[PDB]
């Protein structure tokens, strides 16, 4: 699986322009991507360890912000 | 030292290359041409009428820089002895093609396009090299650079992504270029390696102790034990330390006294 | 609040990534929309720093260079 | 290790006039805090020094260390 | 005195552990003003570790807390 390929050039550039970048060179995509999988792998891990030290199968909200607390 | 002449051959057999830029440059504008094989040699066609002659016999190191993960796709030079053009001396000559493009603030079809000019550059550079290696008896060879071994690191005062070869570290996506030959290497020592650093300096060492030392600045720690573990696959010795040493000073020591320095135990005082 | 990236690509994202853990996961819709508010956070903050370090060279473009140095000053990986 | 312990308490009790606004501190903590600072100012000029580096500068400029902090959160 | 707990030399042997090669004179003042802030930061944080307990002397351990709110 590739999903990371899913997540849009328009939804990068859209999301670049509300951080003000004005201009952009066409490696920014594949960097982006990349950077967005590595940050999403570090939170969907931390998050699943707050859900199995409460012997659940399945992730609450709750489980996600904790982690983020972590980042 | 003065060259030999270029054998050029009219013929059959030219392989030959088009959208080339030569860096460094003949001018303050950059000289767009074309790059063909001869018998001994390698001729640049430009433009404007401009034209360099590079003797494979004159190759000290052959690199192709392949276009993955990059804006360019370059053929790389590092010379035996420098030659002339321009107003400088050159020990590196590169010719390379860009391959991307700047969006300002879902095209599909245009996609297909980008590939497809990076898949014929890199078919068009792959079957020139073939060629010119084949030419050679195999006798001059194109490195290409293992990207899984790289690291980020600040020779130039730029960061840039050296990247080791067979017989090279190097980068030739920036100019100017950075090219180390690992045979001439004398040893590496590693300077600011302690906890709490997230960056350090890396020393090169050079078997001839007139030349200067190398620097590669402002590495991470993360990149410390690959490096490493590359260094000994190359039969490198290297060794770390907290402090920045003074190497002008311990290089003019030991060149001014190569008999005592090795009176002490040598090396040892990096321990 | 306001999802720049579509919501059903970025799940199959998060479920991918839900494989090489427990084989057994699933998520709520609310943690999933947490993860996606949060990443897109991280992106734009990300650009941000981004984008003062292509001023810092003097360039209007960001480049992975730009990316590169604001995510190694920030401590990232 | 890497400062002078004198004049940074100088530093440390001058800071100290403006909080209990009585206040002594243990000897220990002084320590603690020099060494807060050394690592601080340390990793600090890692980043100034990527920063000079981006700009192909050898020589670091409060411009480097503006944006180091600046990414780093410290002062908007 | 003029310098706030940092001598010139002292900056510099800070700035030539983190890598610097150079330095701008400039850099002094924005060293010594910048260190001001995060030490007041620390001290401000832990004299109300200080004051959470009743203790009128700041500890090491107060300031050990301190840091691990940054």
């Amino acid at each position: 699986r590739d999903n990371i390929q899913g997540i849009t050039k328009p939804a990068i550039r859209r999301l670049a322009r509300r951080g003000g970048v004005k201009r952009i060179s066409g490696l920014i995509y594949e960097e982006t991507r990349g950077v967005l999988k590595v940050f999403l792998e570090n939170v969907i891990r931390d998050a699943v360890t707050y859900t199995e030290h409460a012997k659940r199968k399945t992730v609450t909200a709750m489980d996600v912000v904790y982690a983020l607390k972590r980042q | 030292v003065k060259q030999d002449s270029l054998v050029i051959n009219l013929n059959r057999s030219n392989p030959k290359l088009k959208d080339l830029y030569i860096r460094p440059n003949i001018a303050q504008k950059r000289m767009q041409g074309s790059l063909e094989a001869h018998v001994n040699g390698f001729r640049f066609t430009s433009v404007r009428g401009d034209k360099v002659d590079i003797l494979y016999n004159n190759i000290k190191h052959a690199l192709f820089q392949p276009c993955d993960g990059e804006m360019i796709i370059v053929l790389h030079f590092h010379l035996k002895n420098a030659i002339m053009f321009g107003k400088k001396r050159h020990t590196d000559v590169q010719f390379y093609t860009e391959v991307g493009e700047i969006t300002t603030d879902d095209d599909l079809y245009a996609e297909q396009m980008e590939r497809e000019m990076r898949h014929k550059l890199k078919t068009a550079f792959k079957n020139f090299i073939e060629k010119v290696e084949a030419l050679t008896k195999e006798e001059l060879e194109f490195e290409v650079p293992f990207r899984d071994l790289g690291f980020n690191g600040a020779p130039y005062r730029s960061t840039c992504l050296l990247q080791p070869t067979s017989s090279a570290l190097v980068n030739a996506t920036e100019w100017p270029p950075f090219v180390v030959t690992l045979d001439e290497v004398e040893l590496i020592h590693f300077e600011r390696v302690q906890f709490h650093l997230k960056n350090f300096d890396m020393v090169i060492v050079y078997k001839d102790y007139s030349k200067k030392v190398t620097m590669i600045n402002a590495i991470p720690v993360a990149s410390l034990d690959p490096i490493k573990e590359w260094l000994n696959s190359c039969d490198l010795k290297y060794t770390e330390g907290v402090q920045s040493l003074n190497w002008t000073k311990i290089m003019k020591t030991i060149v001014d006294d190569p008999e005592g320095f090795f009176e002490q135990g040598g090396w040892s005082f990096l321990e | 609040t306001e999802l720049l990236i579509r919501k059903l690509p970025f799940q199959r994202l998060v479920r991918e990534i839900a494989q090489d853990f427990k084989t057994d996961l699933r998520f709520q819709s609310s943690a999933v929309m947490a993860l996606q508010e949060a990443c897109e956070a991280y992106l734009v903050g990300l650009f941000e720093d981004t984008n003062l370090c292509a001023i810092h060279a003097k360039r209007v473009t960001i480049m992975p260079k730009d990316i590169q140095l604001a995510r190694r000053i920030r401590g990232e990986r």
